């Protein structure tokens, strides 16, 4: 028997972004949304058996602030490699017509955590019902993402998982289509 | 303030010896005006006085106790809460949030000293 | 924009063996790509990965307290947040949801979605004869909300009549799922 | 898992046609791409060229006007052409493999390498 | 119950 | 063309001893370098790309810096089967340009 319990937190600049979240064998259990300062549960069952004051995570972050300009400075401002990620489109489940399923966009083996994702279907961007993930830990300290669009399949529509990062010249776009 | 009576947990992030985490009031300046709009006079006025309100609560914290672990976390949380304001300077309920929020950070930074005291 | 971007990590990592007989926790800090100190229970102090992160290892193993509330999160951290999750993370039972069907006449594919754990095991049968030779897997597919699936194909197709079964042995159900497919 | 396999004649003639290919097994073309480097015996190694995946090629200039370089994503292997050999064209010829279709997707895995002397 | 958490320190 | 210097050529150096190699480039190279090891049996394996990111079927004793222009790949002990040939590579835009290569000898 062998479980992994990650707490992983993250600050960024000169964006001025941070994360604060809790991982169990590579699966999210909460974040908070420090915009709110609510604590949110991965699966809405989580929080009727545990609960967590996302008012401790603040101080998190204003340590992670205070790092990330201390280690600026001692690397004579070398910046971070801005790896290009590997993305892949993948379902919940086998896809059949007119059936409920979820896109999923596994954007994987990047950094920094900075991506501009945007669902496409035939071209134009599609925000409804859009649900997203935050950046997701790894071992080789690249991040993952996942992006999901609950989405009704057809044959009359395709999907993008248009992913600009700092790493590729042009926008990344990966094709899912029916069949 | 008499000693809380049932003070909470209170963590360490090790944040004594910092300097320079109090914003000047050339760059307080700048933060307020972002908020430059038609619907943001009313509430900046509140979180100009809340943010004023925050200074004086944080510098007389300092003067006779003189905590600098919490003093110095009170302005590095902060400048986290000014970077929510830099983003977002004209958003009436995230300003009102961020006045609730400093005043959480107050409310703990309060809970936090009864704490240490004790200790 | 094309400035320069920094980035900081912080991870906290707890393993668990044999439930909770033997607990490591691992905590890293990462800039640039780059782990710098990390923290092992089983060193029960800071080492300095890279020359950059030397500077930290000698400063946070020098703080006694916090070491010692860092090297008991086996216990406060570790085993608490263990108990206080198992009945959701390590309990939690999704039983699969085990389809097949033929992909184009070979290759037949055995679909193993919407489980958890991830420990599967798919096996082929040729009117149990346990087929392990044109056997692929594409590997365990993590969804990212506690969910897992995975694709096992079987290359050799057979003549007609020869059911091919794909049996399906998961910790959710006592008695292997068993999902039969038929020939010409 | 991943393997790359270089093979090709090793009696190169002065003033012929040259020809390498390069088998890979544990992963899929449509989505890596395959660089092509060499080394003359006891020297330094020379990027020639490379085909991403989508199939867009980049030579080398030095090089250019002789290098070739195709794909057969069905039969999983990749091909080398040199033409108008010389005798400083005696060295081993390599490939590795790279992610997707843009040059700052590092290369992983290397083949062990066939000989032209 | 609750959830625990752990906390960073801050670098020299 | 970006002509990259790879500072050795040959490096001689017992077992459990750091070394280090060091490979600069004449122009910007926005950290896209990656790092090789040739044993004498003639096979090449990567240790580390992006200039910082090792990868995955490597021990951990070879880890990849940046400093300005000046990039490096570090040995923290060396094994017996560490002896081998080393080249750089950047691959921030074409041509792909190698260092002339390191030889690492068992004193
Ligand atoms: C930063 O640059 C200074 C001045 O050239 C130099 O002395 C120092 O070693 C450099 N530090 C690093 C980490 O590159
Ligand atoms: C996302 O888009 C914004 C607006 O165009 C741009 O400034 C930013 O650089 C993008 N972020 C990326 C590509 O990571
Ligand atoms: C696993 O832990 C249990 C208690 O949780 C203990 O009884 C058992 O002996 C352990 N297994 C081994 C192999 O030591």
């Amino acid at each position: 028997e062998e479980h992994v319990i990650i707490q992983a937190e993250f600050y960024l600049n000169p964006d001025q972004s941070g994360e604060f979240m809790f991982d169990f064998d590579g699966d999210e259990i909460f974040h908070v949304d420090m915009a709110k300062k609510e604590t949110v549960w991965r699966l809405e069952e989580f929080g009727r058996f545990a609960s967590f004051e996302a008012q401790g995570a603040l101080a998190n972050i204003a340590v992670d602030k205070a790092n990330l300009e201390i280690m600026t400075k001692r690397s004579n401002y070398t910046p971070i490699t801005n790896v290009p990620p590997e993305v892949t489109v993948l379902t919940n489940s086998p896809v059949e017509l007119r059936e409920p399923n979820v896109l999923i966009c596994f954007i994987d083996k990047f950094t920094p955590p900075v991506v501009n994702v945007t669902w496409l279907r035939n071209g134009k961007p599609v925000t409804t019902g859009v649900s997203e993930t935050v950046f997701l830990p790894r071992e080789d300290h690249l991040f993952r993402k996942f992006h999901y669009l609950p989405f009704l399949p057809s044959t009359e529509d395709v999907y993008d998982c248009r992913v600009e990062h700092w790493g590729l010249d042009e926008p990344l776009l990966k094709h899912w289509e029916f069949d | 303030k008499l000693r809380c009576e049932n003070p909470k947990k209170a963590s360490i992030y090790l944040a004594q010896n910092l300097n320079n985490v109090v914003f000047t009031n050339k760059e307080l300046e700048d933060i307020y005006d972002l908020s430059n709009k038609e619907e943001t006079k009313e509430v900046l006025k509140k979180f100009k006085e809340k943010v004023n309100q925050f200074y004086r609560h944080a510098f007389d914290i300092i003067n006779k106790y003189g905590d600098k672990e919490v003093f110095n976390m009170m302005f590095l949380k902060l400048s986290v809460v000014f970077d929510i304001q830099r983003k977002e300077a004209n958003n009436v309920e995230q300003i009102k949030r961020n006045i609730a929020t400093l005043d959480e950070i107050m409310a703990k930074a309060d809970n936090d000293l009864c704490y240490f005291i004790s200790q | 924009d094309t400035r320069p971007r920094f980035l900081w990590q912080l991870k906290f990592e707890c393993h668990f063996f044999n439930g909770t007989e033997r607990v490591r926790l691992l905590e890293r800090c990462i800039y640039n790509q780059e782990e710098s100190v990390r923290f092992d229970s089983d060193v029960g102090e800071y080492r300095a990965v890279t020359e950059l992160g030397r500077p930290d290892a000698e400063y946070w193993n020098s703080q006694k307290d916090l070491l010692e509330q860092r090297r008991a999160a086996v216990d406060t951290y570790c085993r608490h947040n263990y108990g206080v999750g198992e009945s959701f993370t390590v309990q939690r039972r999704v039983e699969p949801k085990v389809t097949v069907y033929p992909s184009k006449h070979n290759l037949l594919v055995c679909s193993v979605s919407g489980f958890y754990p991830g420990s599967i095991e798919v096996r082929w049968f040729r009117n149990g004869q346990e087929e392990k030779a044109g056997v692929v897997s594409t590997g365990l597919i993590q969804n990212g909300d506690w969910t897992f699936q995975t694709l096992v194909m079987l290359e050799t197709v057979p003549r007609s009549g020869e059911v091919y079964t794909c049996q399906v042995e998961h910790p959710s159900v006592t008695s292997p799922l068993t999902v039969e497919w038929r020939a010409s | 898992q991943v393997q790359l396999k270089e093979s090709g004649p090793g009696l190169v003639a002065p003033s012929q046609s040259l020809s390498i290919t390069c088998t890979v097994s544990g992963f899929s073309l449509t989505s890596y791409g395959v660089h092509w480097v060499r080394q003359p015996p006891g020297k330094g190694l020379e990027w020639l060229g490379v085909i991403w995946a989508g199939g867009s090629i980049n030579y080398n200039s030095a090089l250019m006007s002789r290098l070739s370089i195709s794909k057969d994503n069905f039969k999983s292997q990749v091909f080398l052409k040199m033409s108008s050999l010389q005798t400083d064209d005696t060295a081993m010829y390599y490939c590795a493999r790279a992610y997707g279709d843009y040059v700052h997707y590092a290369m992983d895995y290397w083949g062990q390498g066939t000989s032209v002397t | 119950s609750k959830m625990r958490m752990a906390t960073p320190l801050l670098m020299q | 063309d970006i002509q990259m210097t790879q500072s050795p050529s040959s490096l001689s150096a017992s077992l459990g001893q750091r070394v280090s190699l060091t490979c600069r480039a004449s122009q910007e190279i926005s950290g896209y370098l990656t790092w090789l090891q040739q044993k004498p049996d003639g096979t090449i394996k990567r240790l580390v790309y992006a200039a910082s990111t090792l990868d995955s079927g490597v021990p951990k004793r070879f880890s990849g810096s940046r400093s300005g222009s000046d990039y490096s790949l570090t040995i923290s002990s060396l094994e017996s089967e560490d002896f081998a040939d080393y080249y750089c590579l950047q691959y921030t835009n074409y041509p792909l340009t190698f260092g002339a290569g390191t030889k690492l000898e068992l004193k």
